């Protein structure tokens, strides 16, 4: 909870 | 005001040299305070902030962690990339990321966005509805097809519409007395000789936040923008900004150029001609 | 692509031997980010430095910001060399009081 949980391109 | 957080992540191949360097930085309103970095010595998420040691043990290894899986992400990322953009295992490349969102006073939210580059250029983007993303070319339009498949982009809304907006009001609370503060500009003007009888009048404007301020040149009721030269608000190393704009003005009548200077904690801008 | 850095080096507040400051060094407008960036002192390397305030541009061209603190004298010679793929050789940058 603060910053993103970045997907894969 | 309205305010923001603003994550900046890099990702980027070292062939040869291991696994890549992959670092984050985040930002509410030009104040860092966030820091991952995979070529520290125990890489982990640290506070870049006194009102950020608030948060207590679980946060920063919840931080440290998704960071950690972002970093494994952009690894793949990266190779997949050298696929799409048929380019050889054997260079460096660079993946980016901005990712936030920003807020109005009430707290609500104002805007969102995350936005991601490869070797510099635009790769794919999500657009302001919060639903659909804009493909930068035809490599990053694959990416695309992906996450329409794969509901990334609602998924993205939630932590934009819900997540982010949600810190930011934690964080400006947590540190409202550095990130809601307001230092002054203060200014003067320097003077600097120039060959064929001109001169070099630049208007100095320093320790003062936020980083957002105006400075003009002006002459009898009307600014110079064009025959100006300004520099990039710049970082002073305190958490405060400076910025400097000069005008090349003819000797003997520098005494008529006025300099403007325009910010939050100026209630009424700065007016400074010269100290002979 | 390329970019060449600008590098801007200037005190926090207005110089005044023998009182306290911060040095900066603003490296701005580069890629890729492999950079190394040092600042001298009498042409030495300062050890002290921090690094801080990194970011990009819609550009996305790189930002990153070294500093030190340091305690200005009429003498003392301050610096910024910065190596970067875009640069023959290393660019060293003075820092100038006057500016």
């Amino acid at each position: 909870k603060a910053v993103y949980n970045l997907a894969t391109m | 005001g309205p305010h923001s957080l603003r994550y900046f992540v890099t990702a980027v191949s070292r062939p040869g040299l291991g696994e890549p360097r992959y670092m984050e930085v985040g930002y509410v309103d030009d104040t860092e305070f966030v820091r991952f970095d995979s070529d520290a010595e125990n890489p982990r998420y640290e506070p870049r902030a006194r009102w950020m040691e608030q948060e207590g043990p679980e946060y920063w290894e919840r931080e440290t962690q998704k960071a950690k899986g972002n970093e494994q992400s952009f690894r793949v990322d990266l190779r997949t990339l050298l696929g799409y953009y048929n380019q050889s295992k054997g260079g460096s490349h660079t993946i980016q990321v901005i990712s936030g969102c920003e807020v109005g006073s009430d707290g609500r939210l104002l805007r969102g966005y995350q936005q991601y580059a490869y070797d510099g250029c635009d790769y794919i983007a999500l657009n302001e509805d919060l639903k659909t993303w804009t493909a930068a070319d035809m490599a990053a339009l694959i990416t695309k097809h992906k996450w329409e498949q794969a509901g990334e982009a609602e998924r993205l809304r939630a932590y934009l519409e819900g997540t982010c907006v949600e810190w930011l009001r934690r964080y400006l609370k947590n540190g409202n007395a550095t990130l809601l503060r307001t230092d002054s500009p203060k200014a003067h003007v320097t003077h600097h000789s120039r060959p064929e009888d001109k001169v070099t009048l630049r208007c100095w404007a320093l320790g003062f936040y936020p980083a957002d301020i105006t400075l003009t040149w002006q002459l009898n009721g009307e600014e110079l923008i064009q025959d100006m030269e300004l520099v990039e608000t710049r970082p002073a190393g305190d958490g405060t900004f400076q910025k400097w704009a000069s005008v090349v003005v003819p000797l003997g009548k520098e005494q008529y150029y006025t300099c403007h200077v325009y910010h939050q904690g100026l209630p009424e801008p700065l007016t400074l001609r010269w100290e002979p | 692509i390329q970019k060449t850095p600008q590098i801007q080096v200037y005190s926090r507040h207005p110089p005044e031997n023998g009182k306290p400051n911060i040095l900066n060094c603003y490296v701005t407008q580069f890629h890729p980010p492999h950079i190394e960036i040092q600042m001298l002192k009498n042409g030495k390397k300062i050890p002290k430095v921090e690094m801080s305030d990194m970011s990009f541009s819609k550009d996305w061209s790189f930002y990153i910001l070294a500093h030190t603190e340091f305690t200005p004298t009429e003498t003392d010679t301050y610096a910024c060399r910065v190596k970067h793929d875009s640069m023959a050789e290393p660019k060293t940058v003075y820092w100038d009081r006057d500016m």
